RNA sequence: GCAGUCAAGCGUUCAUAGCGACAUUGCUUUUUGAUUCUUCGAUGUCGGCUCUUCCUAUCAUACCGAAGCAGAAUUCGGUAAGCGUUGGAUUGUUCACCCACUAAUAGGGAACGUGAGCUGGGUUUAGACCGUCGUGAGACAGGUUAGUUUUACCCUACUGAU
RNA sequence: AGAACUGGCGAUGCGGGAUGAACCGAACGUAGAGUUAAGGUGCCGGAAUACACGCUCAUCAGACACCACAAAAGGUGUUAG
């Protein structure tokens, strides 16, 4: 009841907060990210046809 | 083939040493009190088993 | 008594000007301590670095970023040791710490000006000669800092271009110190050294 | 208790001049020169010949004293090593497998290579520090001679390679295999 | 960036059981004309 | 994993989990396998381990000569209808998934193999390929 | 529950490689107990699911030491909690036992974490059945079955956003 | 948990023990000057970075009784005996 799609205890009673490290809603996408050891298999030239 | 004039020179860095009962450290033959702290520098010591 | 002051912190211990400092500072002078990566600190290196470990394991459990801000700066470590002597929580301990500029080096502004050292708390005359002492540079650079490569970079530039200018007054004083012994046999001279100068 | 007055005294064979200014000593000599750095300790130094040297601590009270003989024999065996010099004799054991020793240089300095260690694949180098000259005995032809003035130089670069030719999991009472050192004397005498 | 396309090449990892071999694999494409230069700046070290 | 296995196998599309029950191709009476088990597969918390091509798995016959039911045994898939996907592109698939009894030492029981037989199984399993008619 | 100190002896000989009685010193609050300070104009009370974080008294992984260490395999110990620590039958289960994989299948805490987060199998209302007890109404911490699980739009925290 | 003698809290503020019903000092009309208690004088913090003889350097130092803990056994670390 009151949904599935969602996570239960986000956190225990006495740290009275909720936590930064709990997974919460919110933006996904739009981040910035550097993926690396991307190898190049052709290098191209325009004003070949 | 280790020629015994040689072996026991090998034994002089790995089997002429004593041994704490309390932290289980190599020291020297001659000498008491663990050099390790947290032993206590204890005098609790033995030789190492070279015979059987 | 001069209007600002300005402390070489050099061979100096970190809570022993602090406490000269923060009250200097909450009577109403300004103050800026400066090359405070030359500090020092009663310790050994491990000891006083494990004093920051078990600092940085003090943060806020469920956001960090509002907890014990652990600065990695030299100029930050004194200001934290300040602070802490100071009500920084009202206006008398905020305004005594907005008379205070610390910075890491000796920029041009306190470059060409005088400096100075407080006596009660030079390592040389408080520690025992025998005991270890830990040095702030290294230990900020080895809980974080990033510039301390930097400095040194620029404090020698520093150096180099002052030499060259105490070498220029002292080449002029000689010849000043000689033309007036050389005019102190008179009785102008002999009258002033019964009054005592 | 604190002492008065603890003093040890170091003789000066001659040839050798011991410049001290602010607890830095050099040493000069036949074999070559030689410098060291002791502003960590307290200690004074006079002369009162050319041929010895004078080296005294304070009040003191048992941990400066023991530093004093320290020093003295530091300063001693520099000018010994910078008078003589040093030779420490390694030398090779093994059951079946040969040690493979040789010096390389690569992109920088010397380093000293050892191979077939227990028959491993590990290539493992060991740079040569700057105050070592090195060459291998020739009446047997299974030894090794570092050699220089700098004992505290010529001792770590032998334990260093010794640390390396240690073999590990196994029964160091069994495999007693790699090198160790054999004799400690110097190359005038 | 542009999109995505699908290839074809014979390898050359020695010793794997594909050496010799040809596989498929999926790029990215991006279009990457002439930047054009207009200007230079310079940085300078502080302790900040 | 190499309990029998000569080479090493790229990772394929994991197709039956335990509790599968495939088909038997040898010729040791039985009919299915019933899957209880992988070697490799790893552990992650409510995941059920996975079986692909040329995978060992711990098997239960269900049917088929009671000498061989109500035991454990060794087996090794051969066949599975889990599109995966080749290096060479294309994704192939089976129409039924079946499978081998086998011992660790990655030997068979039976003396044939009733259809056909994957690549990705029969380069890696050598005692497969040398009773298997058909690869692929 | 955990650990330590003496060390009579076991240990083919060999107190202490490993273990170790008779005694003796402590630590822990993940057991059970004692007590009854708070709460009876109510702090939602078993377990599981989910999820995060922490502790070390480390099951594994890393580097090391020691053995009655030839190798292989094992045990004892150390720094260390960075990283991981399962799928399933039976049971409501905590607990437990087995199958199986695995590098390993370590222990524990956070109001015996977590019910405006779930479930509601169990227990703890009312219906009902058996056994034993009781004259009887009725009892049972004995067994069985069925039995309503409410509200967030506020403040803060958190996630994102101007 | 339960008794004896006394003092207190209750019913009681105030300076001190950071904070605290009970501890130390001391008991209260409104105010001013002076002197002290207990506690303290590096800075927060008013007041000596005072004087003196020594001990200790701790890779979990130690630092205001009540009080908010710590042992048996050990150490050639050092000091004195
Ligand atoms: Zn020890």
């Amino acid at each position: 009841h009151r949904g599935l799609r969602k996570v239960a205890c986000i956190g225990a009673w006495h740290p009275a907060h909720v936590m930064w490290s709990v997974a919460r809603a919110g933006q996904r996408g739009y981040h910035s990210r550097t993926s690396i050891n991307h190898k190049i298999y052709r290098v191209g030239k325009g004003d070949d046809e | 083939i280790i020629e015994p004039s040689l072996k026991a020179l090998a034994s002089k860095y790995n089997c002429d040493k004593s041994v704490c009962r309390k932290c289980y450290a190599r020291l020297p033959p001659r000498a008491t009190n663990c050099r390790k702290r947290k032993c206590g520098h204890t005098n609790q010591l033995r030789p190492k088993k070279k015979l059987k | 008594s001069q209007p600002v002051v300005v402390i070489d912190a050099k061979d100096h211990l970190l809570g022993r000007l602090a406490s000269t400092i923060a009250k200097q500072v909450l009577n109403g002078q300004k103050i800026v301590v400066v090359r405070a990566e030359a500090l020092n600190i009663s310790g050994e290196f491990f000891r006083n670095k494990l004093k920051y470990h078990d600092f940085l394991r003090k943060a806020t459990a469920f956001n960090k970023t509002r907890g014990p801000f652990h600065f990695r700066a030299p100029s930050r470590i004194l200001y934290k040791a300040i602070r802490g002597m100071v009500s920084h929580k009202t206006a008398r301990g905020k305004a005594a710490l907005e008379r205070l500029k610390i910075f890491e080096g000796i920029p041009p502004p306190y470059d060409k000006k005088k400096r100075v050292v407080v006596p009660q708390a030079l390592r040389v005359l408080r520690l025992k000669p025998g005991r270890k002492y830990t040095t702030l540079g290294k230990l900020s650079t080895s809980v974080g800092w990033k510039y301390e490569d930097v400095v040194a970079k620029l404090e020698d530039k520093r150096k180099v271009r002052s030499a060259e200018y105490y070498a220029k007054k002292r080449a002029f004083t000689k010849k000043v110190s000689s033309a007036s012994a050389a005019a102190s046999e008179s009785d102008v001279a002999k009258q002033l050294a019964s009054f005592g100068y | 208790m604190k002492y008065i007055q603890t003093e040890q005294q170091i003789e000066v064979p001659e040839g050798v001049t011991v410049s001290i200014k602010s607890r830095i000593v050099k040493v000069v000599g036949p074999r070559g020169t030689l410098t060291k750095n002791l502003k960590h300790i307290d200690v004074t130094f006079t002369k009162v010949n050319n041929q010895l040297i004078k080296v005294a601590v304070h009040n003191g009270g048992r941990k400066h004293v023991a530093a004093l003989r320290t020093v003295k024999s530091l300063v001693d065996n520099m000018i010994t090593g910078v008078t003589k010099g040093y030779k420490y004799k390694m030398r090779y054991v093994y059951a079946h497998f040969p040690i493979n020793v040789n010096i390389v240089e690569k992109d920088g300095a010397k380093f000293i290579e050892v191979r077939n260690f227990l028959g491993d694949k590990k290539i493992r180098n060991v740079p040569v520090r700057d105050g070592v000259t090195i060459e291998f005995s020739t009446n047997v032809k299974d030894e090794i001679v570092l050699s220089g003035n700098s004992v505290e130089d010529v001792s770590q670069n032998a334990a260093d390679l010794q640390q390396i030719c240690r073999v590990r999991n196994k029964d160091i009472r069994k495999f007693l295999d790699g090198i160790y050192v054999s004799h400690k004397g110097f190359i005038t005498e | 960036k542009a999109g995505m396309t699908t290839i074809v090449r014979d390898l050359d990892r020695p010793g794997s059981k594909f050496h010799k071999r040809e596989v498929v694999e999926a790029v990215t494409v991006v279009d990457t004309p002439p930047v054009v230069v207009v200007g230079v700046v310079g940085y300078v070290e502080t302790p900040r | 994993s190499g309990n029998g296995a000569q080479g090493t196998k790229f990772r394929i599309s994991l197709g039956l989990p335990v509790g599968a029950i495939m088909n038997c191709a040898d010729n040791s009476g039985a009919r299915n396998l019933y899957i209880i088990a992988v070697k490799g597969s790893g552990s992650r918390l409510n995941r059920l381990p996975a079986a692909s091509l040329g995978d060992m798995v711990m098997a239960t016959v269900k049917k088929g000569k009671p000498e061989l039911r109500k035991k454990v045994m060794p087996a090794i898939v051969v066949r599975q209808a889990k599109s995966w996907r080749r290096r060479d592109g294309v994704f192939l698939y089976f129409e039924d998934n079946a499978g081998v009894i086998a011992n660790p030492k990655g030997e068979m029981k039976g003396s044939a193999i009733t259809g056909p037989v994957g690549k990705e199984c029969a380069d890696l399993w050598p005692r497969v390929a040398s009773n298997s008619g058909v690869v692929v």
